[PDB]
């Protein structure tokens, strides 16, 4: 469960995919997440109306190879974020930035 | 050579009309030297202004039946001004009536109520008891019902047009399909789902069949007897989002501070 939730970029993910994942029926699923929320491996909450669990804390862990490209990748998007958003702020307002 | 032009319109032949008009367009030049471009009225000069006027009619009325836009404008525009001036000595006819009407109807059949209300005001006093509401009646019901937005009256208008058709038939079966395209856009803001019967009904189809194919060419797909609707409404503002004016007129939030400040530091 803390592997797929680490990689997984978005911070929620349905009951629907952990059932299937880990071969275990679906009753066992809030036996699971919540002795992983008292051992503190994660935390979070439980909508059963909408069927959703939301982690808010990863604990950390080893950083693989494969992972560390990972990381680059993310942070390369992100840049380009900073930048095209300089860019307008440099151009408008020209007149004052003294 | 003046009249040769005069007897072909009443042949039948419409085309011969056309085909003899490039010679009688070098006459027109005479015609015009003749009358002195509307600068003082006497009895020399009406029967100048009259000839020239008869040739320009018979072209106006050849045009219309033949499709040809371009020179029933033309004729037309000269036609407005002749009448236009004086005080009644021979600048109205029945032949006058009749041009108007034609004129109005194509404005309609553009979908130009812009210019239609405009027109109206610059023919007024001639049209309000000197040639009246009598051919001139036709436009003036038909804006009046669309306007309304009871297309039923609109429609049962054009039908029962048969009995007036003279060359009318011109604007008359454009101004059908006008209507379909005004319909069809209405209709989607109001639902998603019509069965087969209703898309018909609205849009006045006398063919079930014939109603699917214009689904198909208003781009629309009719599937197990529904129409939806939910496409390509969506897909086009899509579309619209691309494309390039576009930061101040979809108007940015981070702009209203940037323009705000150079404003009071200026």
């Amino acid at each position: 469960l803390i592997e797929t939730v680490f990689v997984k970029n978005i911070r929620m993910l349905s009951f629907e995919d952990i059932s299937k994942a880990t071969h275990l029926p679906k009753d066992n699923v809030e036996h699971l997440v919540m002795r992983a929320i008292s051992l503190g491996l994660l935390k979070g909450s439980i909508d059963q109306v909408n069927e959703l669990v939301t982690i808010s804390w990863v604990q950390p862990r080893i950083i693989s190879g494969d992972q560390i490209t990972k990381m680059k990748d993310r942070l390369v998007e992100w840049n380009d974020q900073v930048e095209k958003l300089g860019k307008k702020m440099e151009a408008r307002g020209q007149s004052i930035w003294v | 050579l003046t009249k040769s032009l005069s007897i072909a319109f009443e042949n039948g032949d419409y085309a011969a009309c056309e085909k003899l008009l490039p010679p009688i367009k070098i006459e027109l030049i005479k015609n015009n030297l003749l009358i002195p471009d509307l600068s003082i009225q006497n009895d020399i000069y009406l029967n100048d202004l009259m000839i020239t006027k008869r040739i320009l009619e018979v072209g106006a009325l050849a045009s219309i039946q033949t499709f040809n836009f371009d020179s029933f404008e033309n004729y037309f525009n000269q036609l407005k001004p002749y009448y236009f001036s004086n005080n009644h000595k021979l600048s109205e006819s029945d032949k006058k009536s009749k041009l108007i009407s034609l004129y109005l109807l194509n404005l309609l059949s553009q979908n130009n109520t812009t210019k239609f209300h405009s027109e109206l005001q610059y023919l007024d006093k001639h049209i309000k008891n000197l040639e009246d509401d009598s051919l001139l009646s036709y436009p003036i019901k038909l804006d009046r019902w669309l306007m309304e937005g009871s297309y039923q009256k609109a429609w049962d208008l054009l039908q029962s047009g048969s009995q007036n058709i003279s060359e009318f038939d011109s604007f008359t079966d454009i101004l059908k399909s006008a209507i379909r395209d005004e319909i069809a856009k209405n209709t989607e803001l109001s639902y998603d789902f019509l069965p087969l019967s209703n898309i018909k009904a609205l849009l006045f189809f006398n063919n079930e069949k014939e109603t699917e194919k214009f689904a198909l060419e208003r781009n629309w797909p009719i599937v197990n007897s529904k129409v939806y609707f939910n496409n390509q409404s969506k897909e086009k503002a899509d579309y619209e989002d691309e494309m390039m004016h576009e930061e101040d007129q979809k108007t940015n939030i981070i702009e209203k501070a940037m323009d705000y400040a150079i404003s009071i530091e200026n």
